[PDB]
């Protein structure tokens, strides 16, 4: 029926040097004395100063350079981990699809979009003078760079659902399903059947929605027929999707999608490592200060934000489309 | 319901163009793999030649395509790779301005020294010219037969070392040579002065264009070719008879259209198969030639029968009709310099006429010159405004046909004109 | 022993699971009753296979697209290609 893989071991992007970059302080406001005419109409004054002024902004120059090497190698990093969410249809076939090993840094992370990740470099200067008033066109320069580089731009982030434990999405009737479908077909692909699976409650399920898990590999357990699927854990009760899941769930991770918001979502949980996914009508309006696992997101037009008291969390979301998946899907079918 | 195609894809070696039969009412991404393993990183994707390639998410039938179209395999176009953001102003300065190409460099010092050359030229001869006609003087003739004697053996030596000065020297060399060849055998401006200056434009022209290694310069140099020739017979026939009552321009007139009518059998005349793509591209540099001597002899006539005032209204219609011929083959001809400049020639035709009443103190036609002018442009605003009315898609058949008929009756009405006019049948 | 592909017919590709060392005469009526001259299953742009043929032996496997079309008149057009 199906073919074979074999694990070749996985190519080793361009890491960024997670390091310490220090940047010197600037000057210390130096008092030039006024020139005191009889010795200027001849012809420490401004000359002196205005050469410091041009040495530290060649210093300058020379951390800013260093700094966008840092941002060019983690954006470099984030785009070979985390494509855009039409190239992972070309990746199955060849020797990159099950390739994020758990010792990885990279594993059990999704990508949910572009936007703002705050650059894992440290920048931090060694000011140590107790508020002695700095020079003001130094300062003003190295308080330029520390707010605008510090942040790369819009690169691919990471939904770890690693350390989660519930994806609660809220949103759309639909819409919410793109977001859902986009980082269930990047788990899907980049990681093995036998590393995690992926499990569906949902009403309609087989009506050209939801459907194109029929030829997913990682739908599977262990040493049952069932037919023609082989475990086929895409049904239509929760608790009968837990009954389902009962032999299974007691690591090969999990990813536990629902689509009703009613009918007893999380009676699988509240465990020690399954990751359940939720789709729910509407927001709490004061939920007592979110944990950093199980967030809340509100999947906009093309913003995926959180909920922190809107602090939006992706500025350009990436929704798949339906059929899209289908063929993610279709193509990741043929190899196990 | 199956549409049959040809791909091509060109990204290891070379490209293979192979026929298939897609299936159609499928969207794209599920038949992109059956091509994808024919004829074979980032997603590719079927693209028609010259076009954005096809979204995936759209079918061979709802964007069209057609039993035989050529569709090339394209990657996505996805979008623009995040663009810099820099805030210290003399950095954002230095970096962002190096799309400029700014290295000044051993160059950009040739083209300025080429472009030196022929600006020394063509003041020279400006000024010399302008001394021997201000004045009367034999230095003005002495400076010319110097620097055009200067620049035929330049560009004659420094043919086969850059080529690209060589014609272009060659080009701008027979302004000299015209001043030269039009300045000897004095008299007051000479009847057979502009004989032995269009002779020698003419024998220059073939000299080079014998000489020249490849295309771009044939056109010009045929074209100056031909209207030497023309303007070498014309003088001809006015410089050995005593007759010059407006029996020029009807000659001039004739011989354009001649030259017009008869392009595809005297463009032809210069003239494995693997210089093919060459060859062909001569070829039709040489037909732009003779059609602008089509326009250029037939503008050269065209001013001198309107020449003088209350001349004949023989010469005003034969004028107009000869406009309206060279105008209304604008459609006969393939190629867009060909057409372009059957289209010019009534503007050409304006302005020539302007300047002749300028230069004449009339002062009341040539404001009757400018309207005619804003006519001409006017109908070209018509044409290029809403792009419907020009366009022979959308015109009917034997209406086409009978405006057909008319510019193949509109151009067989100047001979008889002409023949009438000069009193040949007026005997 | 059982391989569940994608049919096309006019689309609507479905999803059937079509046995691996058996007959498509069986199976032509089978998925005409299913997803709906003699027709057969073909790989997208490509030659259809042979009416008694077995699937593994002509080598497709879960996740291909096969078409209905009709069988042709003998050659299998073998796609000169010129480079």
């Amino acid at each position: 029926s199906r073919l074979i893989f074999e694990h070749q071991r996985r190519l080793t992007p361009p890491t960024t040097r997670k390091g310490t970059i220090t940047i010197e302080p600037p000057p210390q406001l130096p008092r030039v004395v006024p020139p005191s005419l009889l010795r200027r109409v001849l012809p420490m004054r401004t000359e002196e100063v205005d050469a410091e002024r041009a040495d530290y902004l060649r210093y300058l120059s020379v951390v800013r350079d260093n700094v966008r090497a840092h941002a060019a190698e983690q954006r470099a990093a984030l785009e070979w981990s985390h494509p855009e969410p039409e190239v992972l249809a070309t990746i199955p076939g060849t020797r990159r699809q099950w390739e994020r090993d758990p010792r990885d840094r990279d594993f059990l992370v999704l990508r949910a979009g572009r936007h703002d990740v705050p650059l894992d470099a440290a920048l931090k200067v060694k000011d140590t003078a107790d508020e002695i008033d700095l020079e003001p066109v130094a300062h003003s320069a190295l308080r330029g760079l520390l707010d605008v580089q510090r942040t790369v731009r819009d690169a691919p982030t990471g939904l770890d659902v690693a350390k989660l434990a519930r994806i609660t999405v809220i949103g759309e009737a639909d819409e919410a399903r793109a977001a859902i479908r986009a980082w269930i077909a990047q788990a899907v692909t980049w990681h093995d059947p036998t590393m995690l699976g992926v499990a569906l409650a949902a009403p309609d399920l087989e009506s050209g929605d939801w459907s194109w898990l029929k030829w997913l590999p990682h739908v599977d357990v262990p040493n049952e027929a069932d037919g023609v699927g082989p475990a086929r854990y895409l049904t239509t009760s929760t608790a009968e999707l837990r009954e389902r899941l009962a032999p299974a769930l007691a690591l090969k991770h999990l990813l536990v999608v629902l689509d009703d918001p009613d009918a007893d979502p999380d009676d699988i949980a509240r465990l020690t490592g399954v990751t359940v996914i939720h789709r729910t009508t509407e927001l709490p309006n004061r939920e007592q200060y979110p944990d950093p696992e199980r967030p809340i997101l509100r999947v906009a037009d093309g913003r995926i934000e959180r909920w922190q008291v809107w602090q939006p969390c992706v500025d350009v979301a990436d929704a798949m489309s339906a059929a899209e998946a289908a063929h993610i899907a279709r193509r990741l079918s043929r190899w196990d | 319901p199956i549409v049959r195609v040809a791909v091509l894809a060109a990204g290891d070696d070379g490209g293979r163009l192979t026929e298939m039969a897609l299936p159609s009412e499928l969207p794209l991404r599920e038949i992109l793999p059956a091509v994808q393993r024919i004829v074979q990183p980032v997603r590719l994707s079927l693209a028609p030649i010259g076009g954005a390639p096809f979204s995936l998410d759209a079918t061979l039938d709802t964007v069209g395509v057609v039993d035989g179209d050529l569709l090339a395999l394209q990657a996505v176009p996805s979008g623009p790779p995040a663009p810099r953001i820099v805030e210290d102003i003399a950095d954002a300065a230095v970096i962002f301005s190096e799309a400029r190409r700014r290295q000044w460099g051993p160059t950009h010092i040739a083209r300025g020294a080429a472009l030196a050359l022929i600006g020394l030229i063509l003041v020279g001869t400006g000024l010399s010219v302008a001394h021997r006609v201000i004045t009367g003087d034999l230095l003005g003739q002495f400076i010319v037969s110097g620097i055009a004697l200067a620049t035929v053996i330049a560009a004659l030596a420094v043919r086969n070392r850059s080529a690209v000065l060589a014609t272009s020297l060659a080009v701008t060399a027979l302004v000299p040579v015209a001043a030269a060849f039009a300045l000897g055998v004095p008299g007051d401006f000479g009847a057979p002065n502009v004989l032995l200056a269009a002779a020698g434009v003419a024998a220059w022209s073939l000299i080079s264009m014998a000489g020249s290694p490849d295309d771009r310069g044939i056109a010009v140099f045929t074209a100056t070719a031909v209207t030497g020739v023309g303007v070498l017979l014309v003088a001809g026939a006015a410089s050995l008879w005593v007759i010059s009552s407006d029996v020029i321009g009807c000659a001039l007139v004739l011989l354009g259209l001649i030259v017009t009518v008869q392009a595809a059998q005297l463009s032809a005349m210069w003239a494995v198969l693997a210089d093919l793509p060459r060859r062909v591209r001569v070829s039709q540099a040489h037909q732009t030639g003779v059609i602008a001597a089509g326009v250029l002899l037939g503008v050269a006539g065209s001013v001198a029968l309107v020449s003088s005032a209350n001349a004949s209204p023989w010469a005003w219609y034969i004028v107009v009709a000869a406009a309206a011929g060279a105008a209304l083959r604008a459609r006969v001809w393939d190629s867009a310099a060909c057409k372009a400049w059957l289209l010019g020639h009534s503007y050409l035709l304006a302005v020539a006429l302007l300047v002749a009443f300028v230069i004449g103190d009339r002062y009341q036609a040539a404001l009757w010159a400018l309207a005619a002018l804003a006519v001409l442009v006017l109908v070209w605003i018509v044409a290029a405004l809403n792009p419907k009315i020009a366009s022979p898609d959308t015109y009917s058949l034997p209406m086409r046909r009978m405006v057909g008929f008319l510019a193949t009756g509109l151009d067989a009405s100047l001979i008889p004109v002409m023949a009438l006019l000069v009193g040949l049948f007026s005997l």
